[PDB]
RNA sequence: AAGUUUGAAAAGCACUUUGGAAAGAGAGUGAAAUAGAACCUGAAGUCGUGACAAAGACAAUGGAAGUACCUCCAUUUCAAC
RNA sequence: UAGAUGUGGCCUGGAGGUUAGGACGAAGCUUAUGGCGUGAGCCUAAGAUGGACCGGCCUCUAGUGCAGAUCUUGGUUGGCGUAGCAAAGAUCUAACGGAGACGUUGGAUACUGGAGCGGGGAAGGAUUUCGUGCCAACGGCACUCG
RNA sequence: UUAAUGAGAUUCCCUCUGUCCCGAGUUACUAUCUAGCGAAACGACAGUCAAGGGAACGGACUUGAAGGGCUAAGCGGGGA
RNA sequence: UACGUCCCUCUCCAAACGAGAGAACAUGCAUGGGCUGGCAUGAGCGGCCUUGAGGCCUGAAAUUUCAUGCUAGGGACACA
């Protein structure tokens, strides 16, 4: 008889706190040995959002026509320092690591990750591996396992961490290094270590991994809300105003049989702070740093000079100082939470996902307000030498 | 009659009691058992930090829906509290048994709390008042606390 | 007691921005919790927890009623003593008082 | 409801000192304080800590049958049946 | 099973007989104290239990055996340090007292708002008044206060 | 049959709105944590399921399937 | 007596409490300046509008960069 479509999605149970804030790709793309060895993932930090105006393509009705305002997300992406190389056997109980070569140097932020205090400690992390690397048996026991990553290995995963001393953001209160294994999806695993062995202990910047107009998948950890009730966690319904013992509940959570509450009925508990993936988030610009190009947000039709950082920074994040990546739309983070990009799974051959992009406008109007001004040198033009600077720029 | 266990050396030992310790048996239980092998100075150091609420009393056996806390991990648990009245009531019972260690000639800086023992007293009565005219009990449940000490030869 | 006993009877005249410490707190508890988060303010300011209030700081925080509290308070912190030593002592208290200032834009933390 | 029926005798714990005083630890009384006034005996129930098989939970208990180790419990041999 | 019956058969209180214990420790009580009776039960030991009564046997006698009656009474226990102590006025500070959150005084901000947390009475209560102590248990938190 | 009256019963219309579409944010007070205090109703034992049989809708039986332990906040399916 | 972890404090992408993410001379904290943004022309004064997009507020359950100020290091197991 009467019914409705079921509330919430059973394929995101249990609604549980993710085991770490670090967004972590559960699966990397299928290894097409017909490609070149490359890096298929990258960790960025969610700065915040803004929106942009685009010259549209893909002839439809709202397309092949005047521009469009589409909301975007700014993800600050400093270059990642590769430290290790990790290979896996394809054994009948699923992949298993067959060793891990490290670099000879290992940044002081990486070694913090193997601690939880690091300032009362004695900093012995990787002490007998720096020493033993300078040995000869070290070089033996290192090429003995690199000559293994070709015999036994199929999956080769460098270990990259983030540069945070290169991320002058303070509101990212952490000084450890976020450590992430990254798949290499080239071919001829012999030539797959060759990449890994090469870029080891070298910085990997995000445009080396990704290109501008193509889409990624964003492994991330949702913004947490603590214990949310049934109406907020599952979005079931509110009982009528007349209800006793209140109305933000599921009335019937079980028949007489089965005489147990089902895993399908809605209950209150952890909402948010879940690991999500957000397939097919399309990059619109992968612009470089202000230290190298202090004209981030001025493409061709905003011949003024400006940067991505809005007037007064991104709210609750700061200024973007590094190789930001501009996606399209939502990303399952709060500000300054590490996001992991990933090259996508989908066939991606479409006139709605493989089309190239030019951005005719970006908004740097302040997040903190309403903002009516781009590029604060426009605000000074609206006003005059008002009494704040008048009491300083006329008192000399 | 005295004293469930004898200190196995009577001159190298102090002894102290209370009989009507005026507060909950259940809060006083773990307040006491938490220091049951500790040196005397490491036991006052515990209680005097339970009162500043930097270490807790790990409620065993009478935890029963007390809240979880971070300060109880050292005790190998999740539950624990900071019972002020039961801790200040054994700050006093310990400093008594100090005074029994000087009285015999024993450095209290050598005293080990061997065999604390808390149990239940006569359970005073003062009715309270329920709905519909039902006069229910409101027992107070005092407690006895025993403990003796000893030394540890170098 | 490196920077604690090195000075004797300090006096720093420091601003305590209070709207930052009392935001969306219940109005009925706002003038009491104003007092209480100056204790644990000037405590962290001088590594001691025995903080008195010199009845002009108190009269000030309460002058706008229990609900109305000034946004900032400029405070003169006296740390006098009975001169103890060692450890776990009591002889470092504080004689926190108010300062009529009539303005707060420009004045940093001072001393004496 | 309620035998304070402590002890033969109040000899009812002087006194020292820890505690602000209670109470505690000592002494001391007496045949017993392990008879300290809420006192003859002091049970069950429940609880406490000390020990342990220190066992080991995947209802408890129990039945039969063994075994492990431990039991001043019985008996017997302890130059012999 | 309902029932019937037997038992040189078991057990409790007491009587008439007999035999006999007991301050060199009786009743009682405890039990990984064994043994011995199919069993009811009995006997022993050992108590860092108890302190003054009492066992066996033959008859007599009855207020004579308890797990279960929404049994009765007393006591304890779980749930459980749990529900809660959420209507009605927000205490804040100095220095003072104190064995110590408490009280007192000062100042501060308040609340009652003259149909009052006012001042007087009747009904009713009858020392609750007052002062000085006190702080054991009572004032559902605490108290140096009541 | 009736004017007036109605915490009467009833229907429509107007206004008005969170009654609702469809919910969302805020606030005290609680719940939550703590110090102090502290009950009770209830209580055979208990206490994971499916199927079977059964006083015919089992917590214990039968046969399978799960189940390490102890936990805090919830909820209201069951414990006929 | 080791490497370390934990508590206490602080921070807040986390949070009912645990747990989490952190820091532990760091831009850490606190002020101030600047930016950004709210409001809409401040007490006072000159001749009511003028000073004047003024004054005030702006990180605080916790907007953003610059100057100056102070800035526990103690515990608990690990550990025998
Ligand atoms: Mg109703
Ligand atoms: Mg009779
Ligand atoms: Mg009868
Ligand atoms: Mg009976
Ligand atoms: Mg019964
Ligand atoms: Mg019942
Ligand atoms: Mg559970
Ligand atoms: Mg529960
Ligand atoms: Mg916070
Ligand atoms: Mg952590
Ligand atoms: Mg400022
Ligand atoms: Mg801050």
């Amino acid at each position: 008889k009467f019914e409705h479509p079921r509330h919430g999605h059973l394929g995101f149970l249990p609604r549980k706190r993710s085991r770490q804030i670090r967004g972590r790709a559960r699966a990397f793309p299928k290894d097409d040995a017909t490609q070149k060895p490359h890096l298929t993932s990258f960790m960025v930090f969610k700065a915040g959002m803004t929106h942009i105006v685009r010259d549209v393509d893909r002839p439809g009705s709202k397309v092949n026509k005047k521009e469009v305002v589409e909301p975007v997300t700014i993800l600050e992406a400093p270059p990642m320092v590769i430290v290790g190389i990790v290979g896996y056997r394809q054994t009948p109980v699923g992949l298993k690591t067959i060793g891990t070569v490290w670099a000879h140097h290992t940044s002081v932020e990486f070694r913090r990750r193997y601690y939880k205090n690091w300032k009362q400690s004695a900093q012995l992390a990787f002490s007998r591996q720096k020493q033993f690397a300078n040995t000869k048996e070290g070089k033996v026991a290192e090429a003995r396992t690199l000559n293994a990553f070709a015999k036994k290995a199929s999956v080769i995963r460098v270990i990259a961490h983030t540069q945070l001393r290169k991320l002058r953001n303070h509101r990212v209160g952490v000084k450890k290094a976020h450590v992430q294994e990254i798949q290499i999806n080239g071919g001829n695993v012999a030539a797959k270590i060759a990449l890994a062995k090469s870029l080891l202990e070298k910085e990997v910047r995000v445009d080396s991994v990704f290109q501008q107009s193509e889409a990624c998948d964003v492994c991330s950890v949702t913004k947490g809300h603590g214990t949310e009730g049934v109406v907020k966690r599952w979005g079931v319904a509110c009982l009528p105003r007349k209800t006793h013992r209140g109305l933000r509940k599921v009335a019937c959570i079980g028949a007489w049989h089965p005489a147990r509450v089902m895993y399908t009925v809605a209950r209150a508990g952890q909402h948010g702070y879940h690991h999500r993936t957000q397939l097919n988030k399309k990059i619109y610009q992968i612009g470089r740093s202000v230290a190298v190009e202090p004209n981030q947000a001025t493409t061709t039709y905003d011949l003024t000079a400006k940067t991505i950082t809005p007037m007064g920074g991104f709210v609750g994040y700061g200024t973007v100082r590094n190789d930001y990546v501009m996606l399209k739309g939502s990303v399952s983070g709060p500000r300054r939470r590490v996001m992991t990009l990933r090259r996508p799974m989908a066939p991606q051959t479409s006139r709605h996902l493989k089309e190239k992009i030019v951005l005719k406008f970006i908004d740097t109007s302040s997040k903190i307000g309403h903002g009516r001004f781009q590029t604060k040198k426009e605000k000074n033009q609206w006003f005059g030498p008002l009494k704040k600077d008048r009491i300083r720029r006329e008192e000399r | 009659t005295h004293y469930s266990r004898k200190p196995q050396v009577s001159s190298k030992s102090a002894k102290a009691k209370v009989s009507d310790l005026r507060c909950h048996y259940k809060n006083t239980f773990e307040t006491a058992n938490v220091i049951n092998g500790m040196p005397l100075r490491k036991a006052q150091q515990l209680y005097r930090q339970v009162l500043a609420k930097t270490r807790c009393i790990p409620f065993k056996r009478y935890n029963g829906k007390i809240g979880r806390t971070a300060q109880a991990k050292e005790w190998g648990q999740t539950k624990g509290r900071w019972p002020r009245k039961s801790v200040v009531a054994m700050m006093s019972l310990l400093k008594n048994a100090e005074a029994n260690a000087i009285e015999k000639g024993l450095d209290p800086n050598q005293m080990v709390i061997k065999h604390v023992q808390v149990d239940q007293a006569a359970r005073m009565r003062r009715r309270t008042y329920r709905a519909h005219g039902r006069i229910t009990p409101y027992m107070c449940s005092p407690c006895h606390v025993q403990l003796f000490m000893s030394e540890k030869k170098e | 007691k490196r920077t604690g006993r090195k000075p004797d009877a300090v006096s720093m005249e420091a601003t305590i921005h209070l709207s930052k410490l009392l935001k969306k707190k219940t109005f009925s508890k706002r003038a009491p919790l104003a007092i209480k988060r100056i204790k644990a303010f000037v405590g962290r300011l001088m590594k001691t927890k025995d903080n008195r209030i010199d009845a002009s700081l108190n009269t000030y925080i309460w002058h706008k009623g229990v609900k109305g509290v000034p946004g900032r308070v400029r405070v003169l912190i006296q740390r006098k003593s009975e001169t103890t030593e060692g450890n776990k002592h009591k002889h470092f208290y504080t004689v926190i008082s108010n300062v009529p200032v009539a303005s707060f834009k420009g004045l940093t933390t001072k001393t004496v």
